RNA sequence: AACUCUAAGCGGUGGAUCACUCGGCUCAUGGGUCGAUGAAGAACGCAGCAAACUGUGCGUCAUCGUGUGAACUGCAGGACACAUGAACAUCGACAUUUUGAACGCAUAUCGCAGUCCAUGCUG
RNA sequence: UGCUUGGACUACAUAUGGUUGAGGGUUGUA
RNA sequence: ACUUGAUCUCGGUGUUCAGUACACACAGGGACAGCAAAAGCUCGGCCUAUCGAUCCUUUUGGUUUAAAGAGUUUUUAACAA
RNA sequence: UUAGUGACGCGCAUGAAUGGAUUAACGAGAUUCCUACUGUCCCUAUCUACUAUCUAGCGAAACCACAGCCAAGGGAACGGG
RNA sequence: GUCUAAUUAAAACAAAGCAUUGUGAUGGCCCUAGCGGGUGUUGACACAAUGUGAUUUCUGCCCAGUGCUCUGAAUGUCAAA
RNA sequence: ACCUAUACAUUACCGCUAAAGUAGAUGAUUUAUAUUACUUGUGAUAUAAAUUUUGAAACUUUAGUGAGUAGGAAGGUACAAUGGUAUGCGUAGAAGUGUUUGGCGUAAGCCUGCAUGGAGCUGCCAUUGGUACAGAUCUUGGUGGAUAGUAGCAAAUAAUCGAAUGAGAGCCUUGGAGGACUGAAGUGGAGAAGGGUUUCGUGUGAACAGUGGUUGAUCACGAGUUAGUCGGUCCUAAGUUCA
RNA sequence: AAGAUCAAGGUUAUGAUAUAAAUGUCCCAGUGGGCCACUUUUGGUAAGCAGAACUGGCGCUGUGGGAUGAACCAAACGUAA
RNA sequence: AGCUGGUUCCUUCCGAAGUUUCCCUCAGGAUAGCUGGUGCAUUUUAAUAAAUAAUCUUAUCUGGUAAAGCGAA
RNA sequence: UUAUUAUAUGCACUUGUAUGAUUAACAAUGCGAAAGAUUCAGGAUACCUUCGGGACCCGUCUUGAAACACGGACCAAGGAGUCUAACAUAUGUGCAAGUUAUUGGGAUAUAAACCUAAUAGCGUAAUUAACUUGACUAAUAAUGGGAUUAGUUUUUUAGCUAUUUAUAGCUAAUUAACACAAUCCCGGGGCGUUCUAUAUAGUUAUGUAUAAUUAUGCCUCUAACUG
RNA sequence: UUUCUUAGUAGCGGCGAGCGAAAAGAAAACAGUUCAGCACUAAGUCACUUUGUCUAUAUGGCAAAUGUGAGAUGCAGUGUAUGGAGCGUCAAUAUUCUAGUAUGAGAAAUUAACGAUUUAAGUCCUUCUUAAAUGAGGCCAUUUACCCAUAGAGGGUGCCAGGCCCGUAUAACGUUAAUGAUUACUAGAUGAUGUUUCCAAAGAGUCGUGUUGCUUGAUAGUGCAGCACUAAGUGGGUGGUAAACUCCAUCUAAAACUAAAUAUAACCAUGAGACCGAUAGUAAACAAGUACCGUGAGGGAAAGUUGAAAAGAACUCUGAAUAGAGAGUUAAACAGUACGUGAAACUGCUUAGAGGUUAAGCCCGAUGAACCUGAAUAUCCGUUAUGGAAAAUUCAUCAUUAAAAUUGUAAUAUUUAAAUAAUAUUAUGAGAAUAGUGUGCAUUUUUUCCAUAUAAGGACAUUGUAAUCUAUUAGCAUAUACCAAA
């Protein structure tokens, strides 16, 4: 880890002003501390680099326990990497006694997101929430969405 | 007021530095754990140190139930089929939560498999002998034949790989899903709605006949 | 020459620097052990020689019991009681002042009562 | 007895037990 | 004489100069017109000043979302201008 | 006699217990004239005792960039360099 | 008569005198967060609160303004309950 | 005509930048020769001689340029500690330190000698910091010039003859003597408030008595403060402690 | 009108140059108190005065020169012949 | 504490600004400009131009100062 | 026609000229004379001397300091851009569409090392306030197309070199593909917003009929989805 | 309860500055419960006082007085809503079972903690040095390792000590606690579950509500409290946006007991440190909360080190004496009580030199003094030619013999099946050398030394001349071309 020995203060003695400049020397809060003033001399400051900074887009909700909502998300840009690799190459293969049905739900993605374009091969997707088209390139594909608990 | 910067919401603006633990104590704790564990394993008996039954099915969050939280809940109901008892239950171990409700009895049959699987495994060891309902064996005798005590309550998962990406064979193609999927959730949040337009429509006839 | 300046050698002055340290500091671990059965703290008097530190209380630098087994030590009285014990620890038996929560009442007073038991003197 | 010395006791709040008590609180015997 | 373009909606541009905020101005796209015979012109005053951030108060807008165990209805939180 | 006192008082900006006026007695109080007096002065001088001084003994400190000869010049527009 | 011990001893302060203010005590004025208490072992010739400043003399006009006050028309304005 | 800046020209040399190669070694290259092939003259091979073991996270080789506060980056140096290492050093003299020793580096700084010394210590590669001082009206300790003496040690005149003693004697040790002082509203004779052994004898030296000092309120060693009747005690006051 | 496909074209169609240039990140320090001169100028009689325009210095710059000198002149400094 | 004072080794190389804007701002910041460092992509502007960047010239625009005018508004 | 100059001037030897910083022929003198140690040359060590020239006091704020600006008599030693939480950028390292074990447990040569259950964090989808919905195209297209870009393979030709003439490599012209990265542009597309195709139409299911909510048929009121 | 998380977030906030938690999820550790209120229905209960007994060193237990007193203005007891009690049915249901106390068992069985003993081994020679070996060197043999080793961790000891001691590793012993078995005595209980039936007893000026203040993330209250209003049992509360209506889910408040994980700057018992090293480190390494100041609260230091051993300087002399001079002691007084070591500032002396030019101090160049540093060899046109002297034997010109390696190649195995390649093993051939023999092992060779020689005994250093080279300065001497004017 640390050496103050890489550190350039080290070299700064003696440079008598140690990098903090001679007329305007540095002296500790010289903007006021922090955010302050953001309405006033920080105003630059913040509507560059922040901006939405400071007042309101409000919609309170008061007690959202992020359970309810906390969804998770797969695409279909994805969605065949939960199928283990030598069994991805198993069902190119082509043998049907099938189609293909992927439980989604114990992967822990709640959702199924529409993202686009799979392999003709049809898949079933056993998912708990539907993007509709997820489902209808998969519907394309041949398969279907078995809805899940 | 520093322009890549970073706006500080860092509170330890409280004199924190009074507090600060410094953890400087984690493994002399470990040490201390381990070493306890030893002398309760020697205490408490050929008494297998920790370990409850662990009851669990079912957990609450939706996405959240394999993750499994260890069955203290103590299962008045469960107990009767098992025959059972809870007083002698005690005795054995049956962790005393007596406060729960585990109606979705697929739940019933997985815990009341577990004890009975467990049960025939607690090698009933009766203090002179003459000792009625072991109900084993005196060959059958902890000591003798079996030497068993161990561990840590295995999750029961029951792998997890998953892979029901299993050969099913699926017919379901005529089988329309993006539309009822919209409006299984409408139907659910208009039945308040629908339920006024029956009433006023109930009103109005009442109205007319009048 | 003397003095002054400049340098050097040597001697002072002074205690930096070095190396040491029965101490400090910080983190971790085990334990729960004050008090009206009179505390913690204070005052007071105490060693053969002490004035403190330290120890102790009027039995005063310490006593039983117990352990060990011959010191203490500056000088010595002692040392003897080394085989019944030094001296140190243990310290479970006792002592543990005047106080202080502080308790008869007070306290710029160690001041002044009451009560029981008891002693000498006088009778 | 007088005179003198030593020890042990004599605070307050409070519970319980002890017994003495007490009030036109209130009851009863007369 | 006839009228309400001093309009609606969204983006740009100029000034200030970070050519940014703001205000006002300039030229357009999508609406909808106003006027005149029409061509055309017209997003206020021939051009150059004439005015204001967040929170907050409020109104107008779609009649929309939330009020986290379900509804309904008051109330209320809001998003657009 | 830029002083004072008595007058005059359109009094910049006096004044009635916000007290106004007058006033004996009183004041280590402010002010003005005269006298007596004096080294206050003209105009300086001398004297006593103790010091300062020198010596035996005893013995600090302020301050001190480096320290210390002037004149002019330039220069932070006044130099010991 | 007093004072700014240690730069101001006065013309300032106090002061008798003069006038003004509240109050009969379940009060007036006052302290204490409060309990409770000061004045007060006082009772209006008292106690408390002020202002001016002996004696002599004088005490004018003005309540519009800002304070102060009231048996005042007190359905002005006007809080919570 | 002459003089003359770190300018200008050239050259050596420093650094920084630039620009190029360097990395077949059972191999390569040079030189001489004998043999063999072809040819006039060259190569191959054999032999003998010679060079070449490159921090190729550097060197060889090259050119152009360099003020510099603020500041930035780059690369070292010193200091204390730590993992590893030099089969490190060491009481036969470590470290430390004085040093016209000799030398190295542009420097930071290094080594060594000599003297002193006495018990432990260092170089290198990585690793961490309470890491390098001239200052901060810096802190803390020490020391100068002022100044072995300049301020001063001067108010209450202030002694002095002089015997005794001692190392030394104006005082302080002291008699005798003698000048005076305070001038009983005292610099006296007592006590409270206060002091705390200071009182007193003996010993009597350094320090102290801004001087000396044999002497002292100093320093060392001993002793001494006896109460029915004086105070405290007791009592109450202003006032207080508090059930 | 753009996107644009296809075919034709002697010499690339002013001059020196390029220390290579462009581009991005740091949102980096340091700065936000300037001062002086040629020239141009406003206020002011003027100022070593207050304030612009352009450009160079000084600020950060000695050396040689103006006897001297922050700034003017000449010139920008590795070390020496 | 936006103020004053001080800040501890060296060398090498490059090397400022006192300006813009906003701010109870004006003894200060942020911000832009100037500064260094880190690099990156390509060198016919690169490793043994028919692609530019920016200064003359040329060609092609602009302007109301100096001067001039008042027998021109 | 004449002059001039170069080529036809090879091989041996050479203290010949240069070979891109070409100082040496030649010579004299001191002297290394064992340890010992003479003699010569050279030197701003400390410091002294002699001569010239130059050198004003540092630190600092400040436009400018030698200032009649401020601190600092003198000397020694302490002594000031840190640590920590959380953060951005640069870079290195590990692994990588994943990563982080050290909350804890297993274990120990011990506050270490070795092992590591399970989560959680962040990343893997964002945007609207939120409800919500979902980046389309294709297994692929490093976003597509397009324009500037490298590097490679590659058509075709020329020159050069080496060559056995089979052949390869370089350099230049050239055709095509990838052409990412880099840079630029027009779009597409998730989300919001507007105009508005979601005017209406189609499709499925409810609903109805039939057999047993489902299947089948029909309608496509209604609900849902889409251009 | 705490930790990991959520989370620098929901959310609060001149929505500015700044603030901010819990649930699920993960883990550490885990442990459960009881009144009071029902019909015990012969107060079943309890404190005390005395005496019997017992026996701690008891406010104790057993027994008796059925002695006072408490208590129906209420206590036992089932039993606590996480329910529960009584009926019947089921069900276990036994000369018993369980518990609490006493029991040391196992002829002292084992474990831990402490005191504390234990040791396995050199103080052998030499040398230095010295006060000391703990320093350096030696120590057969164990494939050269002094002895020992489960211990080479530390301190003490005269130094750098595993082996001198104590300890350390490792155990012996005693004590005390644990491991209390059987056994004795005492006390108590006979299940729990399910069905059906009968009962089903429940904390109030509180809950809640309006206000206020305070406080939180808690926002149309987050807890808390005051005040007003004030409940109820198909109640009550909760369900973070107020209400009414209609529901659902979820507990059961206004009562009580309860280990562990969880805290630890004090106290006691302990162990560590890339801690500090005497201006540091705590205020204090020390007669440190001391000395000292302040009326007091409080403020509160500076200050470590002779040596191995005091061997702390006897003795003599000068001086009143402290001191000095000699001397002793000590490895050293260059350790003689600021005492280890020993700085700077500063001062005295001595030694050198100068002194009116800036007060002094300074740098450079030249220069003198003291002082110091540097100092090389063989050749014109080359140093080889030649001669002598010594010595060598694998090699010497090379042959042979033995020894092992290298170059190239192959195989067999492994690596990568297989290939190329590499590696282990094995083998062959080419050669070169280390030892032995040999013409000779000085027939001669070769190796090694010495002398003499051509201009000359030289090139380290400093010097002369001349030829050149680069930059440059300054002349000389020679000859034209053209233009204007002439």
């Amino acid at each position: 880890m640390s050496n103050i020995k890489r550190k350039k203060t080290r070299k700064l003695r003696g440079h008598v002003s140690h990098g903090h400049g001679r007329i305007g020397k540095h002296r500790k809060h010289p903007g006021g501390r922090g955010n302050a003033g953001g309405m006033h001399h920080h105003r630059i400051n913040f509507d560059k680099y922040h901006p939405g900074y400071f007042g309101k887009v409000g919609m309170r909700n008061f007690h959202l326990r992020r359970q309810h909502k906390f969804r998770p998300e797969i695409n279909l840009d994805k969605l065949w990497s939960l199928v283990g690799a030598e069994k991805f190459a198993e069902l190119e293969k082509e043998k049907s006694t099938k189609a293909p049905v992927i439980d989604l739900v114990k992967f822990g993605y709640y959702k199924l997101l529409g993202r686009g374009h799979l392999p003709a091969r049809p898949v079933i997707v056993k998912a708990k929430y539907f993007s509709k088209k997820a489902e209808d390139k998969i519907k394309k594909a041949g398969g279907v969405c078995l809805l899940s608990a | 007021g520093k322009g890549n910067n970073m706006i500080p919401n860092q509170h330890y603006h409280k004199w924190w530095q009074r507090h600060v633990k410094t953890w400087f104590n984690q493994p002399a704790r470990k040490v201390r754990r381990h070493a306890n564990r030893v002398k309760k394993a020697k205490a408490v008996f050929p008494r297998p140190a920790s370990g409850a039954l662990r009851p669990v099915v079912r957990c609450p969050t939706i996405r959240y139930h394999t993750k499994l939280r260890a069955g203290r809940g103590f299962t008045l109901e469960e107990l009767k089929g098992a025959g059972i008892g809870a007083n002698f239950a005690k005795t054995i171990g049956i962790a005393v939560d007596r406060r729960r409700k585990n109606k979705s009895l697929e739940s019933r049959q997985r815990n009341i498999q577990r004890l009975k699987e467990y049960r025939s495994k607690l090698i009933l060891f009766p203090i002179n002998e003459k000792k009625i309902r072991a109900g084993e064996s005196s060959l059958e005798e902890c000591k003798l034949a079996t030497q068993l005590k161990g561990p840590v309550l295995p999750i029961k998962n029951e792998q997890p790989a998953v892979v029901e990406f299993r050969e099913v064979t699926k017919d379901e193609k005529k089988f329309k899903a993006f539309a009822t999927l919209r409006k299984a959730r409408t139907d659910a949040r208009l039945v308040g709605i629908r339920a006024k337009r029956a009433k006023e429509a109930a009103e109005s006839e009442d109205a007319a006949k009048g």
